[PDB]
């Protein structure tokens, strides 16, 4: 049965330009359908299952079973909470259902720390699917979700264009978007945006990410390794080159994801908004991997701050804000993986954001110190702005060096 | 007791500025609430009204003006 799945044809999602010929032909009925305000429920799941399967039919095609296990496991615990939430509503019950929904993801991440090998529950989109699943447990807890079909839950959680890595979505927003098919010219507007996003994605992924990733990055790493030491000039090279590579590869993907989604009628959340012109660390997270950041903001950060303010655990206003930042960004690090550098990447942006916030507080009190002592407000102009951008850009780029796990090669190969 | 009167009287307890007459002001822009100040209001809005406030559905344009805070509390109080 595993050998059958391995024999099965394989197409990596947005792997080449010629992939879009298949998906284009395939989605064409769906898109034409939406102009007459109708969806083909059965055909939409068939074409979704095909492409999800084709994305998973690699040399480790056995993961399809891990996905099949996952859907069953999620149905159980989502419905378990749905059934419960009708009558009672308790803290710890919600915590248990949250833990259980994330437990396969926890097992996948934790495994190679113990084992040195992968979990059996591991399949491609697992890290991005889990957010959709827990999302419903959280939304039921807040009493903002009450009614849903198994069809509605399944369409959302295992949506085809955003499966592997694509933008994180929330149920209420996805469902309403799917529920009301956009009108004729708004739909044509999405076609225009889809054909735009594919053109850009082509440049971003197959041109630019190619130059940075496969052309410049490999010899730069090779050289940096020969040089040795805890840092060298070629290591400053990999820092920028990888940074841009990470951005272009992921942003290009995200655009493809958004484009395919558009052809499927719904408009998934965006991931990037000119992240490098950000003057602020605070601003950066409003521009970088937005769907992930905006999720973690509302579901991990915001929720944690209330708990530390309900219980008034810390002395002042700012420590509860600081602890929430460091925990939230560290959990995000753990989400990437349980290796030293992902956790480092986490704590980095943690203390990065507290430093950033402490400065904004200090700048406001220095301005009041000046205004009351006679002096004019501290200067804010094109060069202070640029300086901010410059500091931010390099903080961000250094973090991507940590994130790349290249510092593991340079320091610890031995 | 009145829902509108208590929201008006909780806002100038933690922040100390009455906004009863000029009420449709954007509280983020008017300099009433911090990044952290909204969290502090939510906690006291829960303690006073016996309602648990959805902050994971909280949009930016949702509960920004005092009138949308008053009207939103009443909807969550019974319905």
């Amino acid at each position: 049965m595993i050998d059958f799945l391995k024999q099965l044809p394989h197409l990596e999602p947005y792997g080449n330009p010629f992939y879009f010929i298949y998906l284009g032909i395939a989605l064409l009925p769906i898109f034409i359908g939406l102009f007459f305000k109708k969806r083909f429920a059965i055909y939409e799941c068939l074409v979704s299952i095909t492409f999800i399967v084709l994305a998973l039919t690699g040399t480790h095609a056995s993961q399809i079973l891990a996905l099949l296990f996952y859907i069953v496991w999620q149905i159980i615990w989502v419905y378990s909470y749905k059934r419960y939430r009708s009558q009672r509503d308790n803290k710890w019950v919600f915590y248990l259902h949250s833990f259980l929904v994330v437990l396969p993801l926890i097992l996948v991440k934790v495994e190679p720390t113990i084992n040195g090998t992968q979990s059996l529950l591991n399949f491609l989109g697992i890290s991005y699917l889990t957010f959709r699943a827990v999302g419903m447990i959280i939304e039921m807890r807040d009493g903002v979700l009450k009614e849903f079909t198994l069809g509605e839950f399944l369409r959302f959680m295992l949506f085809m264009p955003t499966f592997t890595s694509g933008p994180i979505d929330r149920f209420k927003r996805f469902n309403e978007d799917y529920q009301s098919i956009p009108n004729r010219d708004e739909l044509l507007n999405m076609l225009e945006q889809a054909v735009k996003y594919i053109m850009l994605g082509f440049l971003y992924k197959f041109v630019l990410a190619q130059i940075f990733g496969s052309m410049l990055l490999p010899p730069l790493k090779a050289q940096a390794l020969s040089q040795g030491g805890i840092f060298n000039l070629p290591t400053l090279g990999v820092m920028y080159v990888y940074g841009f590579d990470l951005f272009f590869d992921f942003a290009g993907y995200s655009m493809f994801a958004l484009a395919v989604s558009n052809l499927m009628g719904i408009k998934s959340p965006i991931n990037f908004d000119k992240p490098f012109i950000s003057r602020d660390m605070k601003e950066f997270w409003n521009r970088w991997h937005m769907s992930l950041s905006f999720w973690f903001r509302d579901f991990v950060f915001m929720r944690l701050v209330i708990v530390l303010m309900r219980n008034k655990v810390f002395k002042n206003r700012n420590t509860t804000s600081n602890v929430a930042y460091i925990i939230n960004m560290m959990v995000m690090g753990f989400w990437h993986g349980i290796t030293w550098y992902y956790i480092a990447y986490g704590i980095f942006h943690g203390i990065g954001l507290v430093i950033n916030d402490a400065w904004l507080r200090k700048k406001k009190t220095i301005n009041k110190d000046r205004k009351k002592a006679g002096l004019k407000p501290l200067p804010e102009n094109k060069w202070t702005k640029a300086l901010g951008i410059f500091i931010t850009f390099n903080t961000v780029m250094l973090s991507f060096l940590i994130f790349s796990g290249f510092l593991n090669d340079l320091w610890f190969t031995k | 007791m009145d829902v509108k009167a208590e929201v008006i009287e909780i806002i100038d307890e933690l922040f100390m500025e009455d906004v009863s007459d000029m009420m449709d002001e954007d509280l983020f822009d008017a300099g009433v609430l911090d990044s952290m100040g909204t969290v502090e209001l939510i906690v006291e809005l829960e303690s006073r009204f016996d309602i648990r406030v959805p902050v994971s559905e909280f949009g930016r344009d949702d509960w920004n003006t005092a009138n949308k805070i008053v009207e939103g509390v009443t909807e969550l109080r019974n319905a």
